[PDB]
């Protein structure tokens, strides 16, 4: 899908939900 | 899930739920990964130890919830299975080897703000992503406790574990298909899925071109938080051979 | 416990 994991109320408008940091800061 | 929180409303909006017509209840957490095709745990249609085969019309598909017991009109969508595929060497008399199975709807369902499909990840991301220490996410309305019912779609994240740690911390035969998520005893926080979180999932989201990607599949685990216990999960990308070739065969 | 779902998709 070439719209696939981009959501609508978060990553579309630029905003980050309130725990993804946690994941990059794993990376 | 045990030990997470509420979800942000539109914060999974692949999330499926895999509900039973009669009696009406939960069955199992699954994806959307296409807009007629939804991903899940094999088990969660096929166990024979625990008496469970189901087909098509048992099933109903619910996608864009947030509420796990009221309808919520105007935002999910209900949908029809079409047919179930399951992976043929599906291994649940041993240990859930292949715990993986892809479901066509009988229509395709309408993205919204609340329903959007996650990505399957490609070799690298899945190479460069999946190592020990890296935070995945894990969702669902399933148990909040071993032994408990949640009002909104729960969430944690969990470290991935080293494949060796996975294989000490049980008698069950682990395989390159699964890979273990949890935090240890010692490092304080916890969590993990549990029952009716099973067939959801296991997504983490790409720092190269930041889109989310399912990894795994919620599986199998003995207990639910249990101290020296790990989630397992179905490895999405060993296994995207199969979904490739059943979507590139029967699929609309 | 759950809310009735509109019988139409049953
Ligand atoms: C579908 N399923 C599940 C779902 C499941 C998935 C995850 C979790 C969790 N992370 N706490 C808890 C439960 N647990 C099982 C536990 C068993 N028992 S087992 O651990 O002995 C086993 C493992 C693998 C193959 C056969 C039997 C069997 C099936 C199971």
């Amino acid at each position: 899908e070439a719209d696939c994991g981009l959501r609508p109320l978060f990553e579309k408008k630029s905003l980050e939900d309130k725990t993804e940091r946690e994941l990059l800061e794993s990376y | 899930i045990v030990e997470g929180s509420d979800a942000e409303i539109g914060m999974s909006p692949w999330q499926v739920m895999l509900f039973r017509k009669s009696p009406q209840e939960l069955l199992c957490g699954a994806s959307l990964i296409s807009d007629r095709w939804v991903l899940t745990a094999a088990h969660c249609l096929l166990y024979p130890p625990w008496d469970k085969n189901f087909t098509e019309n048992d099933l109903l598909v619910r996608i864009g919830k947030h509420s796990r017991t009221r309808y919520e009109r105007n935002i999910e969508k209900i949908s029809m299975l079409e047919k179930i595929y399951i992976h043929p060497r599906y291994n649940w008399r041993e240990n859930l080897d292949r715990d993986i199975a892809l479901m066509k709807l009988k229509k395709p369902v309408a993205f919204s703000d609340y329903i959007h499909p996650v990505c399957l990840p490609d070799r690298e991301t899945a190479a460069s992503l999946l190592q020990a220490g890296y935070k995945g996410r894990v969702t669902g309305w399933g148990n909040l406790k071993e032994t408990g019912q949640p009002s909104v779609l729960q969430v944690v994240n969990l470290p991935i574990v080293e494949r060796p740690v996975c294989k000490d911390s049980t008698r069950i035969r682990i395989t390159d298909n699964m890979f273990c998520a949890g935090y240890k005893p010692d490092e304080g926080k916890r969590g993990d899925a549990c029952e009716g979180d099973s067939g959801g999932p296991f997504v983490m989201k790409s720092p190269f071109n930041n889109r989310w990607y399912q990894m795994g599949i919620v599986s199998w685990g003995e207990g639910c938080d249990r101290d020296g216990k790990y989630g397992f999960y179905t490895h999405v990308f060993r296994l995207k051979k199969w979904i490739q070739k059943v979507i590139d065969q029967f699929g609309e | 416990d759950f809310e009735e779902i509109p019988e139409e998709y049953l």
